[PDB]
RNA sequence: GGUUCCAUGGUGUAGUGGAUAACAUAUCUCCCUGUCACGGAGGGGUUGCGGGUUCGAUUCCCGUUGGAACCGCCA
RNA sequence: GGGGAUGUAGCUCAACUGAUAGAGCACCUGAUUUGCACUCAGGAGGUUGAGGGUUUGAGACCCUUCAUCUCCACCA
RNA sequence: GGCGAAGGCGAAAACUUAGGCCAUUACUGACGCUUAGGCUUGAAAGUGUGGGGAGCAAAUAGGAUUAGAUACCCUAGUAGUCCACACCGUAAACGAUAGAUACUAGCUGUCGGGGCGAUCCCCUCGGUAGUGAAGUUAACACAUUAAGUAUCUCGCCUGGGUAGUACAUUCGCAAGAAUGAAACUCAAACGGAAUUGACGGGGACCCGCACAAGUGGUGGAGCAUGUUGCUUAAUUCGAC
RNA sequence: AUCAGGACAUUAUCAUGUAGAGAAUAGGUAGGAGCAAUCGAUGCAAGUUCGCUAGGACUUGUUGAUGCGAAAGGUGGAAUA
């Protein structure tokens, strides 16, 4: 029922998460690799981004919006099919700013896996 | 570690319906090096054919084996703990050939009688889209759009 | 890191994107374990010489 | 001196309200490896003694051994 | 004693207030392992407790029994 | 790349404050170098008292892996990491190279002051790097910032294991620090550098029925033959 | 004392609504067997009803002189003014 909103894409390593927002908060609906039905390690897969972004994309189409604001986040490996899935559902990408928090070291980070 | 690419010897026009395919599936029926076996085997199962289906048997064996031709392959690639598979798509001369192999294999056990009509039911019954070599198929496709998210990665 | 989509095209703007998340990605994995402070001036000598050799033979 | 518990394969333990005995380790044969350990497949091995009840006792009953756990106080 | 529940596959439980006999795990085969498992495909396994009636039809709705589960009172 | 003697120092500001480089027609007029003893500082961990605690994480609990896992992985998690005041005085505290002084080819960078005046670039005086001959070294290598030619002063070394152990002593609340042997034992040493091979669950490249793609087999049954074991008077001997 | 909210009762509100078959959403009974016409035909447009996504009834707009085989015709357990 809105025209323009903010879709925010996060990609952990290990998992991503598509989340259809109003342009200020008030998200309208969300998907992840989890709730698509897939599991495991095989919800880090550039593949399955690309799925949950279709099915979002799809749902949210049908909502009728037209501008988006593609607010990409995380450091995962699929960061760009979700965005080749959208753009090939057919939505306005109207902007691509990336806000994956980085710190200007504050904080300790964890030990390094050996 | 080869580094050379094996030469391919000829396939040969069959000798009665023109199908070079005929001759394929005779070799691959081929058992004991009986060449001759193998031919009337398979040309008795065509008579059989034309007895029950009233059609033309070249059209029925290739609307059968086309049926069965696969499109997807699935190599098996071990990293660490089993193997995660890779759809790839075969060429043109080993679909025929896996399908032909399908062919022969599912024959062979049939609960039928001599294998003249055993052969020649599994053809009749994978010209409508219900028999084992159609299951075998429809496995392997399943089994890769399943694993389609490996795709990509091949070696 | 905003990029503007222009609305001319959209190729361009991840062709730009690329460039901007690598140099993202780059600050956002340092910052992702725990090195000791004679190991991290460690690593930043590293990069820089392997920047500046890179960077001897392309000028 | 008295009272309660236990005795099952080679070793550690389950069951059976009478008709039936398994688990693990161990043991044997075969894959496995240069070999061996680990691993895989298959194979095998059982009611403390006695005496009664029942058609039938490891099980139910009374005795006899061995090992434990409790008590043996008031003067 | 009084009230409320349940009985559907080998093991648990969905159904659906009347028109499907199902889901999951155990068992079996196939793909797959160094194994052990996880995963993926297929398959079976039922007087729906018994008895009577409803309805054009039932496992279901109602009535009555059998069995277990709960409860909820108790000066011989 | 800069600064400090070393440890160390990187958001911004104020106050206090240390040393250093360049030019000196100025001044004192050998007042200089080193330093046993002594004093000061000295990463992180640790200690005592009082605050603080977001994140992380020794010790600890659980889930995995595993023949076993008190470890590598994951989820939690106290002391601690932080501040003030008191201690501890050890590190691969390394340029593995004590400080001071004079001399000895050169080339390329970079930083600061000074001279010229768009930068850029040239010269002078210094700091910090790379390459490089004489020279030195067992070799690697050092080479004007020496491990070169020489002098002064201080510290330290005298085969390996015992052993940085034991006793005594000083310091410390504590853990400990400093100092530091011997009996006994070996002919060498987890000695140094370099060379030829081998090997690597180190890389790069190339081969073969090796894997892959197929076909037909073997391991299951009966039989033939050879072998192991056992037996027997002998089951002749060898091949493993 | 007042305000707001949903509990559960309602004053009062009538479409709803989906065996097959039947042409049909069949909620059960329309008493029955033709009936409605400014007590206004018929027409198609918009929204809504709920869904068994086929269909349903209702409202709004066109709106004017015959519609109503949901009377009579239909099959069915259930039925046609
Ligand atoms: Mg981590
Ligand atoms: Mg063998
Ligand atoms: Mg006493
Ligand atoms: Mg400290
Ligand atoms: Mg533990
Ligand atoms: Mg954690
Ligand atoms: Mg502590
Ligand atoms: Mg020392
Ligand atoms: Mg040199
Ligand atoms: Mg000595
Ligand atoms: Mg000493
Ligand atoms: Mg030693
Ligand atoms: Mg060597
Ligand atoms: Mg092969
Ligand atoms: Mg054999
Ligand atoms: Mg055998
Ligand atoms: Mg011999
Ligand atoms: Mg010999």
């Amino acid at each position: 029922n809105v025209s323009s909103g903010i879709i925010h894409v996060s990609c952990s390593p290990n998992n991503t998460i598509v989340s259809a927002s109003d342009p200020g908060g008030n998200v309208l609906c969300w998907a992840s690799s989890g709730t698509m039905g897939f599991k495991g390690s095989r919800k880090k897969t550039p593949y399955s981004a690309g799925i949950a972004a279709d099915k979002v994309a799809k749902t949210v189409k049908e909502m009728g919006m037209a501008t988006v604001k593609l607010f990409v986040k995380g450091t995962g490996r699929g960061k760009d099919t979700a965005i080749r899935s959208f753009a090939n559902a057919g939505l306005s990408i109207t902007e691509i700013n990336e806000k994956t928090p980085i710190p200007h070291n504050g904080c300790k980070p964890p030990k390094r896996p050996r | 570690m080869r580094k050379n690419r094996a030469p391919k010897r000829t396939v040969l026009p069959d000798p009665v319906f023109n199908n070079t395919l005929v001759t394929r599936i005779i070799n691959v029926i081929m058992e004991d090096g009986k060449k001759g076996l193998a031919q009337r085997i398979l040309y008795g199962a065509f008579d059989l054919i034309e007895q029950r289906t009233k059609e033309k048997p070249l059209t029925v064996f290739e609307r059968a084996v086309g049926n069965v031709m696969p499109r997807l392959e699935l190599r098996v690639r071990r990293i660490a703990g089993s193997n995660y598979q890779v759809p790839t798509e075969v060429p043109q001369d080993r679909k025929i050939a896996l399908a032909l192999r399908w062919i022969a294999m599912f024959a062979r056990k049939r609960h039928e009688k001599t294998m003249l009509e055993k052969i020649a039911n599994e053809i009749i019954d994978a010209s409508n889209n219900t028999g084992a070599a159609i299951k075998k198929k429809d496995d392997t496709h399943k089994m890769a759009e399943a694993n389609k998210a490996f795709a990509h990665m091949r070696w | 890191p905003k990029i503007e989509v222009k609305n001319d095209d959209l190729e361009l703007a991840l062709k730009k994107f690329k460039r901007v998340s690598l140099e993202i990605r780059r600050l956002a994995q340092r910052h992702e374990y725990h090195l000791r402070k004679g190991m991290r001036l460690r690593e930043k000598r590293k990069i820089a010489q392997k920047k500046r050799r890179k960077f001897r033979n392309m000028v």
